[PDB]
């Protein structure tokens, strides 16, 4: 399937790919906005008068835009979400063009046995509920997450790079009668920079900021009392993908030292499909921003990477919008947003 | 007389015992000192390049030459006013950078000597056989025993090898150096650097200036770096009453990491270098040092830009601070190399009475 | 209402998550407040026998007891005041001392009720089978699981069982009785036991009246016993939607060495004592009562005695806390047997969506 039939009816595909490639989209909210408004013109330009075409037409984009970009997670989820959405009402449809029972919300053995109206506006609603979502996790969220944390305790931070930590973070620090020593430790070739503002904006916010160079964890962890991951995607069996660099050791630490790991993200993050490999999703940075010189520096072969995996044993909870959930149960919940022929474009 | 106060910038909460202040740029003092000892303390304070094993040599060859440099006062004799003389020189090593367990035993080694040979004998004849005494002794406890190390090292390595590495280890650069070299074998190198002070940089330069096949990275930089490859090496400094490793940075990290994927850790050790001292934390005291080793974004070290971040006593609550010396989990690295070939660091003070 | 805060005891520097004091003897109380409520009051402030399961049941029953005594006015209606009266009367028990989940659970399924039948129905037919529906509901939810609890153990629990547990649930209580009495089996039956309380005794007590060999235990030594203890249940209260048990006394550490030596640890529960609300810590949400339980010295529970002991503000800074609910871990109460009959705490909300 190629772009033969998106010419002068849908234009945009090409400015989304460029904005894959060459990275001017950044941060996944942005990639998965970006999804949803081309989403919103498929709808009100195509042209249908079937059902199951359309549906294979839209699982064939989603394919495409999958092979343009794998990294960009959010993109694909809110695809799956929206297909979702299109399918329940479709079921719905089909038992009044026809014109049944089951145990749960959802069946295994609904599978053995054999089994004109408007889905348009339905379809167009289902962008727009998506897009609520979107917009607000966090005050979703500060009522699950100003309650674990108390006083004189102390925060190890790594990954300052999900806009939502930080934020969680600061409406945490906001009470007057709470208090808490904060450690974050840098993430050096690349989040450095991220760190370093994150470290300011802790410091402008009136609280006890701790630097802390990414060697010297182990000198302080006597003292540790929570971990916190930037995740950027969360998948099947509990794990998660991070936004770059100095969180799987900082993990593996805690893990160690049995020091409590919260998961901080949300459900557009969420993901329908396993990391089976951390290699074939997780990417690598760029050899340059290590070292200068070029013609000793062939010999220099330097390895950088910029994303980060971790296994789902380590972590164990992940506090959302809709509220506090685990590793062994986000699968569920992912069903829940997502059906079971989606999984599979 | 000397200069105390003006400290730069806000001394935080945790961590307030050990001394991380000064005379950065020197102005006035007292009116009889050699200024070998002043220009080692400078060299010292701003160096990139030191870890544990030349420090102490460096000390010595310092006490060398002031030996040889020695005149005996025409009134009173050998030692009378140069006791005090050294207590300054000691006073000013530790306001410069603290002294080490190798230091201290040297200094030990040093009032050994003075009682030795007590007040009584004429100039060119003493220190004439004091220099060559302490010569051997160098040679001896010192060069010998690193070459005894190195030879234990060779055969350590059987067939294949894949290894990751850290720290300014001189002794680790020569066994890394003659593994290349001298032993021919199928030697792959790895690096890891740290922020505080440039040691992997140095490492890998060596490196190249044999033409070595090396990968390099950071501390951070480890979760894809094992997906073939087993060995694991690290350089401490000293070890004390416990049996703890007491050392350098960013070691313990990689020791737990090295653990939790399978293949276990080796590190080398000097018969010296064992202290009486006890601690079983990195708070007890540490090397701390000012926070201008956090100050350069990235790349190298002169570069100096206007980014983002550039102050520190202006900043109204912001806590930035460092920790150079750690204290490594007991049970984790294996195999330690003295002057004995092999053992468990279980040891602990097994050669402290022995002396 | 009445009297609240002026109390002793100090705001305390550890643990203030929750506060400690209240009305204990009665004076001036409104001419409205129904005397089972009070008295229930009375007893849960100084209450020795119920934890968890049978709270509930008494509670319910007042509320049906109260139900009766009460007829519709001329002139408010059915759903008036009704509310009003729940919410003061929750008020007052929060008051006396904090409460558990299944009594919310409760307290909302009677706020449904309220809203289900219509203020217009007959007002004698209302209440007639308004009783009969609670009473159903009661027989359900709580005995019907019980026993559907009790068929559990029965077809997991061996030939021949050494059974170890903590506290006064009263549902295991029932479990012993009907393997010693009904179905008829071998039981060496071991019950622990802390110093505020004597819950474990009094199970022991029960126990013997029934005609059981027992063993007496407490904190001091636990593994005197184990090192031969084959199955253990522990103090069921309440389940959060993370995997764990907010459970009473030092249970987790008794779960902690069951998990440490040989065997799992395993738990029954009715399926409405579980939650949607979480925590992870036993600094999270404590449960307190007054540091006057611990003044006397121990056998008994009224002594009055002198010696020494009685200084909480007297001598020169005097704290003397303690805690009731503890956090009870994840990883080894891999057993729960409810009114879905089976699944793993591991499975934290599996039928909390099928209710």
């Amino acid at each position: 399937h190629p772009n033969a039939a998106t010419s002068d009816v849908n234009v945009t595909i090409d400015t989304f790919v460029a904005k894959l490639k060459r990275r001017q989209v950044q941060g996944s909210y942005a990639i998965a906005l970006e999804t949803l408004q081309l989403l919103m013109r498929f709808i009100s330009a195509a042209r249908w008068n079937h059902v199951n075409d359309l549906i294979e037409q839209i699982r064939d984009l989603g394919n495409s835009l999958e092979k343009a970009h794998p990294t960009a997670f959010s993109c694909g989820n809110v695809i799956r979400r929206i297909l979702a959405v299109l399918r329940d009402e479709v079921e719905e449809d089909t038992m009044s063009t026809t014109v049944v029972a089951e145990p749960l919300i959802s069946s295994m053995f609904n599978l053995l046995q054999k089994p004109k109206t408007d889905y348009r506006q339905v379809a167009i609603q289902g962008i727009k509920d998506l897009i609520d979502e979107i917009k607000n996790i966090d005050e979703g969220i500060q009522q699950i997450a100003i309650d674990l944390i108390h006083d004189h305790e102390i925060l190890l931070t790594p990954t300052p790079d999900s806009k939502t930590v930080l934020k969680f973070l600061i409406t945490a620090r906001e009470r007057s009668n709470r208090t808490f020593t904060v450690l974050v430790t840098e993430g050096f070739p690349n989040n450095t920079k991220n760190a370093h503002e994150f470290a300011k904006k802790l410091a402008q916010h009136n609280i006890e900021t701790l630097v802390v160079p990414d060697s010297a964890v182990f000198a302080l962890m006597s003292r540790v009392g929570k971990v916190i991951i930037g995740t950027k995607a969360v998948f099947v069996n509990g794990g998660t993908i991070s936004s770059n660099s100095g969180v799987s050791s900082v993990c593996e630490c805690a893990r160690e030292f049995r020091t409590p790991v919260f998961a901080v993200a949300g459900l557009y993050k969420l993901s329908p499909l396993y990391p089976f490999d951390v290699e074939k999703f997780v990417e690598f940075g760029g050899s340059q921003r290590i070292l200068p010189r070029m013609d000793p520096r062939k010999r220099l072969d330097t390895v950088n990477q910029i994303t980060d995996y971790v296994p789902p044993e380590n972590i164990d909870i992940y506090i959302t919008n809709v509220g506090g959930f685990n590793p062994s149960f986000i699968y569920r919940i992912a069903w829940d947003n997502y059906k079971q022929i989606d999984v599979h474009l | 007389p000397g200069i105390s106060s003006v400290i730069p910038t806000v001394l935080e909460q945790s961590f307030d015992n050990s001394s991380l202040i000064s005379v950065k740029e020197l102005l006035l003092n007292k009116d009889l000192i050699h200024p070998s000892i002043l220009l080692l303390t400078s060299h010292l304070a701003h160096y990139k390049i030191v870890g544990s094993i030349p420090r102490c040599i460096a000390m010595l060859e310092v006490f060398q030459i002031v030996i040889k440099d020695y005149q005996t006062p025409k009134g009173t004799t050998l030692s009378r006013n140069l006791t005090s003389y050294l207590s300054h020189q000691i006073d000013l090593l530790k306001k410069a950078r603290p002294l080490s367990v190798t230091m201290g035993n040297a200094i030990r080694w040093l009032k050994q000597e003075i009682s030795l040979i007590d007040p009584s004998t004429p100039d060119k004849a003493a220190k004439k056989d004091l220099c060559e005494k302490i010569g051997q002794f160098a040679k001896e406890k010192i060069e010998l025993a690193d070459q005894l190390i190195i030879d234990n090292a060779s055969t350590q390595i059987e067939e294949s090898t894949t290894i990751v590495t850290y720290g300014s280890s001189k002794v680790l650069t020569e066994l890394l150096l003659h593994n290349a070299i001298s032993l021919k074998k199928n030697i792959k190198v790895i690096v890891v650097d740290s922020r505080p002070l440039f040691e992997g940089r140095k490492m890998a330069e060596t490196l190249r200036n044999a033409g070595v096949n090396v990968m390099y990275a950071l501390i951070t930089s480890l979760d894809t770096i094992f997906n073939d490859v087993d060995y694991v090496f690290l350089g401490a400094h000293s070890i004390l009453s416990n049996g703890f490793l007491y050392s350098r940075a960013g070691t313990a990290m990689l020791a737990m990491s090295a653990k939790r994927r399978n293949i276990p850790v080796l590190v080398c050790c000097e018969s010296l270098k064992f202290s009486q001292r006890v601690q079983l934390d990195s708070v007890t005291f540490n090397e701390l040092a000012d926070p201008n080793d956090l100050v350069n974004i990235d790349y190298e070290n002169p570069v100096e830009r206007r980014g983002n971040k550039g102050a520190l006593l202006n900043q109204f609550i912001k806590e930035r601070k460092f920790e150079k010396k750690k204290l490594a989990m007991e049970n984790k690295p294996k195999g330690n190399k003295i002057g004995g070939k092999k053992g468990s660091e279980g040891e602990s003070k097994d050669a402290s009475n022995e002396e």
